[PDB]
């Protein structure tokens, strides 16, 4: 019930009347405390500062070209060989293995799991995988 | 309406009776509900005949004859009606022309001392009912605290100047009974600062509203906290006023460093997010060269070097678009973080020129009250406050000494004559005094009564300006301790040329520091007469007294250049300045409610004192000192209009014991 914009609690009017200088106490340890915080905000701008003028450049030497390529169905011979190491390094990450390849939907790859799955000894290589 | 409009006029509730009337009428409110009807509407019919025209008797005959049935027909209830408003000064008070000239046997001997408005209504009534009545005035005028400076065509009041709203207010009717010029007070008040410029309109409002805002919360602080003891003492309205002021500037500082806290914690989500872009930039760029040296290699190759540019190609776009993830992240940071470097709360809660127009504020608080806020007792310093007059204010342009004056007319004045010991016994009392002029004649007053109106700074004089003997009891000492008696002081300044505001009644001035802010912070415009008033009010009051006038015209002056300009302002053709702490008649201006105090201290101060029998184990004696005055009543203290109804109690009191109800 305080008026709109007055701030009235009775922790605080406890707090800057229990004593004799309990006001200009108070006021004194926010005053200290706004400086520090206000010291703080310095040390990071200036951090941050310094690392911005790091990230100067982008990553725009590094970036490569996207290229994009057929989504074709048939399997030749090198396209296998490289699903293979493929999940020998990625495991069951679809998605990177269908990015590795290029032309070979997620789902693709899924059903090459089963169909080569005997024949290039998939699980002898998840298990592989799973060591390192 | 009209028989309502009576009683609201009269302070009195229309559709019910009051605790006087029920000690008065017990037989009708403890009755059926249809004769206390009957009882209110004879009353407020009473009350309207008049008010309608109070300058002549309304007597019972009167009344009578223009009472319509069935209200006519019971004539015990309607005389009984008529001599109740009668002896307690609801109608017949003030000065009218008298029907029935005044019966010769008087009956009793009252002594009445002071003839301020409260000693002198007393002594009219007393007069009115057939008393022999002399008042004991120590001045050389009648009016007490109601003075007026007259010299050549200056008229100007050192003391009360206002009359608060007509609605309910008792001087309504002594105004159609006196000629007082009364002049609407209009209350526009701009301030100039101490450089003599005037506040800007945004800040006189601003400062204006946070002075109320400030006020109601103290009153929370008050009522809601129960914030009213503090170090076993009680607490004041000026210390509740530091409380709220404190906390509101802490309040301003938690509020800044919940801001600064805010962008703390935004460049640090923003530190760890530049650190783990360095970090990934710097794998990125590792990993380029890597499939840089891969891709060099030129086919055609086997399948693992193959599998080993493709997947090289793979994993770089994959830490790339986490990099650009991170980067969108990045922009989404540095905008909350200029958004809040942006939105910064406020800086302070009160500027230095704030704070200074605030404390005008305040110092016209401390005017009202008379008083520093420091005394004011916080639970009660607005008691007083719902029985407020409605209207606008006024002031007498002929000077409000008019009023005294004309109440004296025909009463047994003895002036320059200060009581100096007041013996009342069960036989009866005497009132020893001297002449003021020189204190070698003595005079001795017997009377069956003494009626005392002496101001509150006068009872609480150590050593005592007069000894009551036997002594007050502790019940009434004990109060006359605890009330406030505050100050006051007025600066009369008569030029020959009008150089400010016409059409402007106040003024102010802002003072420079907290300690200074009573002197000479508000200037009046009241007269016909080229006069401005200008007062002194809190800390200033006393210490203001202690300069002599030369100087105080001096520092008016300097204030009045600064706003007006130096050439405009010419030297006054006459000046006064009160001193009313060091008046002796007065040692004070009035009343405030103290801390410590309250409003059943005005109560005490108005019960009459009954002296113990002479004789051991003879029956109970008669009350035979009683007491009126601006300290004495309750709901209207510190007023002209309080000061004359006090009076016109006690002269019912006083008569209903020694004339018989
Ligand atoms: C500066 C000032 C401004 C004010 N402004 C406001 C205002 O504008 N409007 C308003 O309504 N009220 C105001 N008041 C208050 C108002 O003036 C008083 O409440 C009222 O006039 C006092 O009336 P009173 O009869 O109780 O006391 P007083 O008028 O003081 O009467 C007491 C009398 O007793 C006399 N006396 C004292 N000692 C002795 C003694 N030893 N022997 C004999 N006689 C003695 C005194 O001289 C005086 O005449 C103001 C008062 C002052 C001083
Ligand atoms: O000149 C003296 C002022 C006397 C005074 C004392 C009161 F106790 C009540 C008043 F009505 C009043 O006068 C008008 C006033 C009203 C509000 C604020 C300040 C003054």
């Amino acid at each position: 019930k305080p008026p709109k914009g007055m701030f009235l609690s009775q922790e605080d009017v406890e707090a800057v009347s229990a004593n004799a200088t309990a006001a200009t106490t108070v006021l004194r340890q926010l005053d200290m405390e706004l400086v520090s915080v206000k010291r703080q905000i310095q040390n990071i701008k200036q951090t941050n500062s310094a690392l911005k003028e790091k990230l100067d450049g982008g990553i725009e030497p590094y970036r490569l070209p996207e290229v994009i390529q057929k989504c074709n169905a048939r399997w030749t011979t090198e396209e296998q060989l490289l699903a293979v190491q493929a999940i020998r390094k990625y495991g069951r990450d679809f998605q990177a293995i269908s990015d590795v390849i290029g032309n070979k939907s997620v789902v693709q790859v899924k059903n090459f799991f089963v169909n080569y799955r005997r024949r290039f000894n998939i699980d002898e290589v998840l298990q592989e995988w799973e060591a390192e | 309406s009209g028989v309502e409009g009576a009683a609201f006029q009269s302070r009195l509730p229309h559709d019910r009776m009051t605790s006087q009337e029920a000690a008065c009428f017990p037989d009708i409110i403890s009755g059926p509900q249809q004769t206390q009807k009957v009882f209110l509407f004879i009353r407020n019919r009473t009350l309207q005949l008049w008010l309608d025209n109070p300058k002549i008797q309304l007597t019972f005959e009167a009344t009578l004859q223009q009472l319509e049935a069935p209200y006519n027909s019971d004539t015990v209830l309607v005389h009984r009606v008529h001599s109740y408003l009668e002896r307690h000064g609801l109608i017949n008070f003030g000065i009218y022309k008298r029907i029935k000239p005044l019966p010769t046997k008087k009956t009793g001997k009252v002594i009445i001392i002071g003839s301020g408005v409260s000693g002198l209504a007393a002594a009219r009534q007393l007069q009115s009912f057939g008393m022999d009545v002399t008042l004991l005035e120590a001045r050389d005028r009648v009016g007490g605290r109601v003075a007026t400076f007259r010299k050549g065509n200056y008229v100007a009041d050192l003391g009360a100047m206002v009359v608060t709203g007509l609605g309910g207010n008792p001087m309504a009717v002594v105004s159609k009974q006196v000629n007082m010029e009364l002049a609407k007070i209009k209350q526009k008040c701009p301030l100039y600062e101490a450089n003599g410029q005037a506040v800007p309109k945004e800040k006189d409002e601003m400062v204006e509203q946070e002075f109320n805002r400030l006020l109601e919360a103290t009153s929370y602080l008050s009522h809601q906290l129960d914030f009213n003891v503090l170090n076993n003492k009680p607490v004041s309205l000026g210390q509740a006023l530091e409380v709220v002021i404190q906390l509101q500037e802490k309040h301003v500082k938690d509020e800044q460093i919940e801001h600064w806290k805010k962008i703390v914690k935004t460049q640090e989500e923003l530190k760890e997010l530049l650190n783990k872009m360095v970090n990934l930039k710097e794998k990125i760029k590792e990993l380029h060269q890597q499939y840089k040296e891969a891709s060099e290699v030129k086919p055609p190759r086997d399948i693992t070097a193959e599998f080993l540019v493709k997947s090289k190609h793979r994993d770089l776009t994959a830490l790339c678009k986490e990099y650009d993830e991170l980067a969108e992240t990045q922009g989404k940071l540095e905008e909350k973080l200029q958004e809040l470097e942006a939105n910064p709360p406020s800086d302070v809660y009160l500027s230095s020129r704030d704070r200074q127009i605030l404390d005008w504020h305040f110092a016209n608080l401390e005017f009202a009250n008379a008083t520093p806020l420091s005394t004011l007792s916080l639970k009660h310093w607005d008691q007083d406050d719902d029985f407020e007059f409605t209207g606008s204010h006024l002031t007498v342009r002929n000077g409000y000494s008019c009023v005294p004056v004309a109440l004296a007319e025909g009463l047994d004045i003895k002036l320059n004559t200060a009581v100096r010991q007041v013996r009342y016994t069960a036989s009866g009392c005497e009132v020893i005094a001297v002449n003021t002029r020189s204190t070698s004649q003595t005079f001795i007053y017997k009377c069956d009564a003494v009626l005392c109106t002496l101001p509150l700074g006068v009872l609480k004089q150590q050593p005592p300006a007069v000894q009551f003997v036997p002594p007050l009891p502790e019940w009434k000492t004990s109060a006359v301790q605890r009330m406030g008696f505050g100050n006051l002081n007025k600066v009369v300044l008569c030029f020959d040329r009008v150089f400010w505001d016409p059409s402007v009644n106040l003024f102010g001035h802002v003072g420079s520091t907290t300690a200074s802010r009573g002197e000479l912070f508000l200037f009046w415009n009241l007269y016909k007469a080229p006069i401005l008033l200008a007062l002194v009010a809190g800390e200033a009051a006393g210490i203001m007294e202690n300069i002599s006038d030369d100087v105080i015209v001096g520092r008016c002056l300097a204030i009045l250049k600064g706003i007006f300009g130096s050439s405009a302002v010419p030297q006054p053709k006459e000046t006064v300045v009160s001193r009313w702490r060091a008046d002796p008649w007065a040692r004070g201006s009035y009343s405030y409610v103290a801390a410590g105090s309250s409003g059943n201290d005005y109560d005490l101060m108005a019960q009459p004192i009954t002296p113990g029998p002479s004789i051991p184990g003879a029956p109970q004696p008669i009350p035979r000192l009683f007491f009126a005055g601006e300290h004495t009543i309750r709901n209207y203290p510190a007023t002209v209009h309080g000061a004359l109804l006090s009076g016109l109690r006690e002269a019912g009191r006083i008569a209903d014991q020694f004339l018989g109800a």
